[PDB]
DNA sequence: AGGGACAAAGGGCTTTCCATTTATT
């Protein structure tokens, strides 16, 4: 029996929207299946799925260019210019408003699971983000289709993501059909020999370079069935689906 | 030992701020809330630029944003909220010995000032920078773990000692030493006057219209999170020839004047956080300045 | 255009389609992929302080080398095998890590730490393409700062700035 | 020795004026004030321009604002307040070396020739431009700090001396001569008659169905901000061939004239700023013009 | 037993190369 946890409103100030190279705007799935996998370590909670609304999102800066932020002398050797600015590099931010819904199993009481996510949600960061003004969860129990209804509509403002499919490549696709992409994995292309820099010393390393695919921003209560608005990890370093193509 | 420095060193962001608010109220009635919102105007002045005096007969036509107070109203409020997390030793990249050696040697520091400082410079309204200068009462209203203070005016130049702002130090300094975190609730109210200018955040934009663009969240004025957390910083009294606190750079570099006080005289981050690990016997004050580089946090290069 | 290829190999002179100074300027780090190269495929090229030599015309070795896919036609080896081994010993690998982002992902039973790095082909072709196609959401951004004579010769040649994608989602009124 | 300035200089503003307002009195009752509003009119006159004479036949039609007293009422009243803020010597962009060398080559300037001006402005009346033309009486109330004073009948063009102004500008110079800052409280009073025509600030509109478009707080007519503050700063007299006071400007220049009294002859800002660093001696009277364009702000930088 | 030589690794300063094609709401 499956159960969902609704955290609604929840204020994130300060992310870094670059999702890719080409892609600025909204984080990309992975991101919220990364989040899940990081409660999943923290706490204890086993976390399969996860499904996430966009209330309100702005990139901050002017229509066509996006701000740049200030940069700090950060390096060792660099004393003699120190006086002067400093050398920019690319970063965009962003702030926003968003809704989180996860698919957990506890089989256990229902008065220490908001506890725990509360315990983890005042430490964790949103993409790099800061978390301000949250509201308390609340537990919801679906069987079927028929009381699936319950869990989707519970988060009534809401704008879901579902997955549309590539036809032949994003870009005549996103200028013919109206589509903005997403990446939703990575393809690894050589393995790093010296592990040394690493942040783990023991796990392998891969370069890897980001693959795509087409979104659709959608209402939550115009959705026919709930899981093709889920997310969760599975294929060959890619995310994915649970109910197929929308 | 003869022990040399990781590549790269990477230490999280211990004070995390949130982007403020910006309302109209009165002092009388403080319930009133009224949003404050940017516009646009466009003013024709003259261009009087250095040197180019042939150009000193024209006129040029600008663009700019302007946020005021209306007519009705004359107090500023300004509303955010200050995340202090502990666990500060604790690396993400390159730990290795490196850190260990450097944790066993930094122990023994003054947690209790640095934590009245990063307080205190919240109770002293040094977040305002405009806002503050013109203003005839500034009141602020600190509610932390349902403890709501209030503070009435404080000199922001020096550290001046009082019993309100030691219970809340005494609180930070037990989380910044342990582990844990705590968050505190800020409401600035400032007297300006009817009709009066505030000052929100200025971006760092190209755009091709206006010549000034302020910071707003739908339309409502705001300042930027990462500007708030500069007067937070703002602890810095140990540099050689010290007149005023500056903000805790590794170099001690304040780019806006042009100048680098902490770096090329054997002062700066990179040559006391060797000695510390190669055995030499720290001051009280350079053992503060590395710990408050912690705080701040930062990537350090090779 | 061998009198231009010998002065490029005399140079640092590496080809890629795959790097990361795309993001950060102080990567270095460059990745030529075999199975990627097609009938299209653009690629990029990298030396010491972008010099460069003319041909008469005012085109380098990039502007030759990707007008009229003449890329593959060396590459394929219908122009002989005095230009193909010269074409073939100039993209070499170059591999460093630092100043790049590394995340984790979940494999089948464990983690793999991996860092993305950015792609040569799909910048240049979203560029020419979104131009001339009449696309207007999208990004305008140039990188490389005052001096972008230290990235990359695609870098060098358009100053315009590449075209990112706006992804901004619509908002609850 | 002969040090250069540095690329970025940026000075403040140290007078803040709002943005004034207009109401409708009598003038032996000056409590019952209503809303000056902006109606739209459409006018049918005829066209004739320096070029095409055939087309003096066609009458064109425009559409423009206006905004007049009513029938009942006789007198106008504008109303504002001023703020002067001190320490005008601290540089916001750009250290020392340059301004701290400035500082201590204009401390000891005349700050009462300029005060006693900056106010003779505000009491005279020179701060209406266009209402002022036409009147039988005018009568500005002054209030600062729980004091009120009261001024009739004042030469604009002519400098005079009395004895109450001068009780104000002791404080005005007070504050530019130190820190602080003090705040007044103008109402200017006239009587044009009853019906007469009101002027507002018109503002830049690109392309509008309207020919001309009027400045507008909710629906009531205003004057802009900056526009005030023009009329306050209109103290210079110390150009080549003096006749009448001038805005203070680094090249002195009028655009509704198309000249620049002060560039072209060794005698601008730039000129005599370089000259004060390096070690000249200044004249006794352009000290106060230099002193006077820092209280405006600018951009001053190579 | 300890200054002096033998040679390295950081670090300031000084070059150095180097060029597009702007609409969008």
């Amino acid at each position: 029996m499956r159960k969902f946890i609704i955290v609604k409103n929840v204020k994130v100030d300060g992310i870094n929207a670059k999702s890719s190279d080409i892609t600025v705007g909204m984080p990309p799935a992975t991101t919220f299946c990364g989040l899940g996998e990081t409660m999943s370590i923290k706490t204890g909670i086993v976390v399969k799925a996860v499904s996430y609304g966009s209330v309100k999102f702005e990139v901050r800066g002017s229509r066509f260019n996006t701000s740049v932020t200030k940069f700090a002398w950060q390096d060792r050797g660099n004393g003699g210019k120190a006086n002067n600015n400093s050398p920019i590099q690319p970063k965009p931010l962003a702030d926003g408003v968003f809704t989180l819904c996860f698919e957990v199993e506890w089989e256990d009481c229902a008065e220490v699971l908001v506890d725990k996510v509360t315990n983890f949600i005042n430490t964790a960061r949103i993409a790099g983000g800061t978390i301000a003004s949250f509201n308390k969860p609340f537990v919801k129990v679906a069987k079927d289709a028929e009381e699936l209804a319950s869990v989707k509509n519970a988060m009534m403002p809401c704008y879901v993501v579902v997955d549309c499919g590539v036809e032949v490549n994003i870009f005549e696709d996103a200028v013919n059909r109206k589509l903005q992409p997403m990446v939703n994995g990575y393809k690894k292309l050589e393995k790093i020999v010296d592990n040394k820099h690493m942040r783990d010393k023991f796990t392998p390393a891969y370069l890897a370079t980001p693959t795509y695919t087409m979104i659709g921003y959608k209402m939550v209560s115009n959705v026919d069935n709930f899981d093709q608005a889920l997310w969760q990890y599975g294929e060959n370093t890619k995310v994915k689906t649970i109910g197929g193509i929308y | 030992t003869k022990l040399k420095a990781p590549a790269v060193l990477a230490y999280s962001r211990k004070i995390n701020p949130t982007n403020a608010l910006m309302f109209a109220v009165n002092w009388s009635d403080r319930d009133n809330t009224t949003a404050v919102m940017v516009g646009t105007k466009t003013v024709a002045g003259t261009q009087s630029v250095r040197g180019n005096p042939n150009d000193a007969d024209k006129g040029n036509i600008q663009t700019v944003n302007f946020a005021n107070l209306p007519h009705n109203k004359n107090t500023l409020l300004v509303k955010y909220n200050v995340k202090f997390v502990g666990d500060v030793f604790k690396a993400e990249l390159g730990g290795g010995e490196y850190s260990n050696t450097l944790q066993t040697a930094l122990e023994n520091t003054d947690f209790g000032t640095l934590a009245y400082r990063y307080v205190y410079n919240i109770a002293a309204g040094r977040t305002l920078w405009r806002n503050r200068v013109g203003a005839e009462s500034i009141e602020t209203v600190i509610t932390v773990n349902d403890q709501t203070f209030t503070f009435s005016d404080l000199l922001v130049n020096e550290f001046d000692e009082d019993v309100d702002v030691a219970e809340i130090a005494d609180m930070v300094a037990g989380v910044l030493s342990g582990e844990g975190f705590v968050t505190l609730k800020v409401e600035h109210y400032m007297l300006l006057g009817e009709g009066s200018e505030v000052f929100p955040s200025q971006e760092f934009v190209e755009n091709s219209k206006l010549s000034k663009q302020l910071f707003d969240l739908n339309g409502q004025a705001a300042m930027h999170d990462q500007k708030i957390g500069n007067a937070i910083r703002t602890i810095d009294t140990w540099y050689e020839d010290a007149t005023t606190p500056i903000a805790v750079e590794p170099y001690g570099s304040v780019v806006r004047n042009g100048v680098a006080y902490r770096a090329g005289n054997k002062t700066d981050l990179f040559t006391l956080m060797d000695g510390a690990v190669n055995g030499k016997s720290l001051t009280e004050e350079d053992q503060m300045f590395v710990t408050a580089n912690l705080i701040r946090g930062g990537v350090f290069g090779g | 255009i061998k009198e231009m290829i010998e002065d490029f190999i005399s140079k640092g002179g590496l080809i890629f389609t795959h790097s990361g100074r795309y993001t950060n300027t102080n990567n270095s780090c460059f990745i030529f992929n075999k199975n990627d190269i097609g009938v299209d495929t653009k690629v990029d090229m990298y030396t010491p302080k972008s010099a460069g030599i003319k041909n008469e015309e005012g085109e380098n070795l990039w502007q030759v080398l990707n007008k009229a896919n003449m890329f593959y036609r060396i590459y394929s080896g219908e122009l002989g095998e005095e230009l193909q081994y010269l074409l073939k010993s100039c993209c070499t690998a170059k591999e460093d890590v630092t100043t790049l982002p590394q995340i984790y992902f979940k494999n089948g039973e464990g983690y793999d730490i991996l860092v993305p790095i950015g792609n040569a082909h799909n910048l240049i072709s979203g560029t020419e393409y979104l131009w001339e196609h009449k696309y207007y959401n999208t990004f305008t951004q140039k990188l490389g700062g005052s001096n972008p004579q230290n990235c990359t010769h695609a870098c060098n040649k358009m100053r315009g700035g590449f075209k990112q994608f706006n992804c901004t989602p619509p908002q609850v009124e």
